[PDB]
């Protein structure tokens, strides 16, 4: 922002630039356009033989 | 004996043939499927040139066809596609009786019982949904956690009680057979090693096949519900096919067709002919197959844009 300071001497400028947590937000986006995020699939168990139920 | 000889094709579509359908009441009245948003109607005149007259396109979805099931009467062709439908076509004509809408993710199916009524359809939303011969649901089944891949009709000679049975599919690695009237619970196929991308059915009420991303074709009964003949076919089938009344299997294994022969247990006859200017990983590998309704005419279908129907004849 620009907040004009009206020292004696001579005059200033101030400039702040926050950055916002993509998560803490809701405003649109939840990330950057960069951020590509990945699941660590599933932990499956193999075959057996055939096998079936009766309902 | 049966030297199976490789003949004139029927070429026509621009995309990629993805089902195909046994006509199921006028076995000419071929009726074929698509990828590029139609259904080329091919006659079998038959008379040689063209083996046998590409007479109604039918156009579109907005997106890609994964199916095209004929009725019990066989002049009313039932769509699907990747833009979330149906659109019931008239085989004869160019028309949409009843847009059946409602799905979210990409129909994968379509099928119709022995009277032409309580239709079904899989999905990726990970269901199922019945849509009667109106855009309307009986109900919306949810027992599966997956892409449920394919569902079939079965063609009953215990002469049908009337509370009937159908089927399903497949990243949870299972089947499940839903009374088509009040979706009750009946058995499943446990075990497999990845994607169930298909299944099939008996031409009386007591035979089935599922199949492969693993290699094995894990076979049936429904009227024994017991796990069967466990083969081993390396790549995958995408694309299964009963002869109708012979006991021949047909499924397109990449690589064969492996006719396996479901009686004794043998490889009769592998069709990987014909082939011209390719780097393998170009074959232009199938994606739909069928057996003349009346059961010869294998209507062998392939990627490319050339159907390649290939009947069995004499020694």
């Amino acid at each position: 922002a620009t907040r004009h300071v009206l020292m004696r001497q001579g005059v200033l400028g101030i400039k702040v630039k926050i950055m916002r947590d993509p998560a803490k937000s809701r405003t649109g986006p939840k990330a950057l356009p960069d951020a590509v995020t990945i699941i660590e699939p599933k932990e499956e168990e193999p075959i057996l033989a055939p096998s079936v139920k009766d309902y | 004996n049966e030297v199976l000889v490789l003949r004139g094709t029927l070429e026509g579509h621009n995309g990629w043939v993805t089902s195909l359908a046994t006509s199921a009441g006028q076995p000419n009245l071929l009726l074929s499927a698509s990828r590029d948003k139609t259904l080329i109607s091919w006659k079998l005149t038959g008379d040689d040139q063209k083996f046998g007259v590409p007479v109604r396109s039918f156009k579109g979805h907005s997106h890609i066809v994964q199916d095209c099931t004929l009725t019990a009467d066989g002049a009313y062709a039932l769509s699907a596609s990747w833009d979330k439908t149906l659109r019931l076509w008239d085989v004869a004509t160019g028309e949409t009786y009843q847009r059946f809408v409602g799905h979210k993710s990409d129909v994968m199916s379509v099928d119709i019982d022995k009277k032409a009524s309580m239709i079904i359809s899989g999905s990726r939303d990970k269901t199922i949904k019945v849509w009667t011969i109106k855009g309307q649901c009986l109900a919306t089944l949810l027992g599966h956690n997956d892409w449920v891949s394919q569902v079939r009709v079965v063609p009953n000679e215990k002469a049908d009680d009337d509370s009937v049975t159908i089927i399903s599919a497949g990243n949870d690695k299972m089947v499940k057979a839903w009374n088509l009237n009040q979706f009750q619970i009946e058995a499943d196929f446990i075990g497999h090693n990845s994607n169930i991308n298909t299944l099939t059915a008996s031409p009386d009420g007591t035979l089935i096949a599922s199949a492969g991303k693993d290699g094995e074709i894990m076979l049936w009964n429904l009227a024994a519900k017991k796990a069967m003949y466990t083969l081993s076919a390396q790549d995958e089938v995408f694309s299964l096919a009963f002869s109708p009344n012979r006991y021949w299997l047909a499924a397109a294994t990449a690589t064969g067709i492996k006719v396996f022969s479901l009686d004794p247990q043998y490889l009769v006859d592998d069709l990987r002919p014909e082939f011209a200017g390719y780097s393998k990983a170009a074959e232009p590998h199938a994606v739909s197959l069928a057996w003349s309704a009346d059961g010869q005419t294998l209507f062998a279908g392939y990627t490319d844009n050339v159907i390649r129907v290939w009947q069995v004849m004499t020694a």
